[PDB]
């Protein structure tokens, strides 16, 4: 029963999710609200009805597995004023977060998204980038501030009365793990030395670009000078990091212009790669169905989110569109991969239609993507470079790529930290904004650019901040879909240089990944 | 014999209590803090990360 | 008189408290392997910061514990 209603009731709520974000208006946001109230009802009553059954005594695995999952109520625990005002806390927080826009009053405004992260993300003036960082912070922080403490507060009141301790174990007990923190903490301290070389000679090349004024050689380098609103996979825009200029160095930015690569086209690419590695295609109404490119009028989605499934088997749409871009080619595999994870258990029961883990959801999205990354499929794909012809390209091409998937791992495990010490009462509201850089300090080298006193709420720049988000399943990603690749590179039969192996048509590979995924959270 | 019972010697309740230097320190306590909001003051330190030099 | 007195002994006393529970803590901390070697320092000045709100007068550089 469980699963026949769940079905539909969720069919209508991904429905009504699609329409908010492609036709954000104010019916859209009420038809989303009371489908909210909706399917909160119903959540509670079959949590309720599933309470009085008992677990432990139970002798099966898969219903066992559905019961003890739905046992939980997640946040329809509360009474009702506090389930109410939870629930307008956060989407008064998403609001006043996605419409936070920080400009000069001169007159000219600018936007998050499109703008002001590109605006600091090609731009190599410090004054500029400065002002770009502390008003964007400033705002979003200081506007968030107001609602984060009652979020906390009865957010941890929800986890005590689901039956967990102060919201962090609620997020932990995703991974089944008794022993996360100490697994994760040991992971970090392995990859220490590899990101400790890596921050030392970005903090030489920022020191010899911007002088020694704002950048010494001993001292951690300003968060801003970096090239993201955040750094949390900083100088992806290398050219001031280049280690020796090369000839044969790809470009990756007109590759994608004078043969037109449309999205739709290039997204078509994707799916053909991706079938190539011996996995079942997506439908094709998802081509003529679904949104991908910009829109024709001012108001086209949310700030950033990720693929959308309907869960009713047939509607595996995929909202993310970045123009024209290489990292647009990334992003789109991403997506690629995360809508084919969630097509493939579509035979098992959607009370288990939610992976393996949330980090694998981001690991399988983007295998695929580190696949394809390598000159050597670049060069089979409109694109003429060295591949592993020439060391000097693969060791460029390395640093390229380890600028991300690298300095990207303090901060996925640094946020959820922050957050998991501030959810299970250890720091109190006074300081919220003090320990979020004293971490800043500590598992990043990065430091305030300007004296970031108490009551700037530097935390509520992130977007995964507010939308209450664990940002550690990309931590585990971004450890564990290398650990995928080797494995997936071991099936092409050989492995030589690891860092420039490709995937391509390697049936067995697809074969074992699909004998795996499969599986979903069963 | 264990810390609980001694304490309970002395006292008579065998827990750690706060509340006698809470209450042997009200006058001043109370005056200080009339001085506080008198003379305009925020507790805390909402400035943080400042170091004289 | 009274508050002279008070005063006098709240300076000897509850100055200390904080110092107290803070030095210990640190040293918890540091036994249990969560501070390691690197920031001996910068942990032992953040804790006087959160507890006792002291700043260090000078920048303390790693290496001088
Ligand atoms: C106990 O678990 C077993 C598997 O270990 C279940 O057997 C299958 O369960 C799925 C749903 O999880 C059904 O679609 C299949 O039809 C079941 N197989 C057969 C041969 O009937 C079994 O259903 C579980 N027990 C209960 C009471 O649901
Ligand atoms: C999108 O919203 C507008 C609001 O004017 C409405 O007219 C239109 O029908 C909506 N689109 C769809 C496909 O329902
Ligand atoms: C939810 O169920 C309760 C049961 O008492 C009912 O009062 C309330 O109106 C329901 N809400 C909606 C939106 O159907």
């Amino acid at each position: 029963e469980y699963d026949r209603t769940s079905q539909v009731v969720w069919n209508e709520y991904a429905e009504a999710n699609w329409n908010y974000n492609t036709n954000i208006t104010t019916e859209t946001s009420k038809i989303l609200l009371q489908k909210n109230m909706q399917i909160a009802n119903h959540t509670l009553k079959y949590g309720t009805q599933a309470r009085k059954f008992d677990v432990n005594q139970l002798q099966n695995t898969t219903i066992k597995r559905i019961i003890k999952k739905v046992q939980d109520l997640e946040r329809a625990a509360l009474p009702a004023q506090e389930l109410e005002e939870y629930n307008k806390i956060l989407l008064d927080m998403e609001t006043t977060y996605s419409v936070a826009t920080v400009c000069h009053p001169n007159g000219s405004c600018l936007q998050l998204e499109p703008d002001l992260t590109n605006v600091m993300a090609t731009s190599r003036k410090y004054e500029d980038l400065l002002w770009a960082w502390e008003g964007w912070r400033d705002k979003a922080g200081r506007a968030i501030l107001q609602f984060y403490p009652k979020y906390v507060e009865l957010i941890n009141q929800a986890a005590r009365l689901n039956g967990y301790v102060d919201a962090g174990d609620s997020w932990r007990s995703m991974y089944e793990t008794p022993s996360l923190e100490q697994d994760l903490e040991r992971l970090f301290q392995e990859l220490q030395p590899l990101y400790l070389n890596l921050h030392a000679y970005v903090r030489r090349a920022l020191h010899r670009h911007y002088g020694a004024q704002h950048i010494n050689l001993e001292g951690p380098i300003p968060a801003h000078l970096l090239g993201n609103m955040w750094a949390q996979t900083w100088s992806n825009i290398y050219d001031l990091v280049v280690p020796f200029p090369s000839a044969p160095s790809m470009d990756t930015t007109e590759a994608m212009l004078k043969q037109g690569w449309t999205p739709r086209r290039m997204f078509k690419e994707a799916d053909d790669f991706f079938t190539s590695l011996g996995l079942l295609p997506v439908p094709p109404e998802f081509w003529n169905k679904s949104m991908l490119e910009k829109p024709t009028d001012g108001r086209e989605v949310v700030c950033h989110a990720s693929a959308w499934d309907f869960y009713n088997g047939k509607d595996f749409r995929i909202k993310q569109c970045t123009t024209v871009n290489l990292e647009d080619l990334v992003v789109a595999h991403h997506e690629m991969g995360h809508i084919q994870y969630f097509m493939q258990y579509k035979d098992l029961p959607v009370a288990l239609r939610e992976g393996a883990n949330p980090g694998f959801h981001e690991a399988i999205g983007d295998v695929l993507a580190l696949s394809v990354s390598t000159p050597k499929h670049l060069h089979s794909l409109n694109l003429l470079s060295s591949e592993g012809g020439s060391d000097e390209h693969d060791i460029n091409f390395l640093m390229k790529m380890a600028l991300d998937k690298i300095a990207f791992i303090p901060f996925s495990y640094l946020v959820d930290q922050w957050r998991w010490r501030v959810f299970d009462g250890s720091i109190t509201k006074e300081n919220y904004n003090q320990e979020w850089w004293s971490l800043r300090l500590k598992y990043q080298g990065l430091c305030p650019p300007v004296p970031r006193t108490q009551g700037d709420f530097d935390p509520g720049a992130k977007f995964h901040i507010p939308s209450s988000v664990p940002y550690i399943r990309y931590f585990v990603s971004f450890i564990i879909q290398f650990q995928f690749h080797e494995a997936l590179c071991q099936a092409a039969g050989h492995t030589g240089p690891l860092h420039k192996c490709d995937i391509y048509q390697s049936k067995e590979a697809g074969q074992r990944l699909a004998t795996a995924m499969k599986l979903g959270f069963s | 014999r264990p810390w609980p019972e001694a304490m309970q010697l002395i006292t008579g309740q065998p827990n750690m209590s706060a509340s006698a230097m809470l209450s042997y320190f009200k006058p001043l306590l109370d005056w200080l803090r009339t001085e506080n909001e008198l003379h305009g003051e925020k507790l805390g330190w909402p400035q943080y990360n400042w170091t004289p030099n």
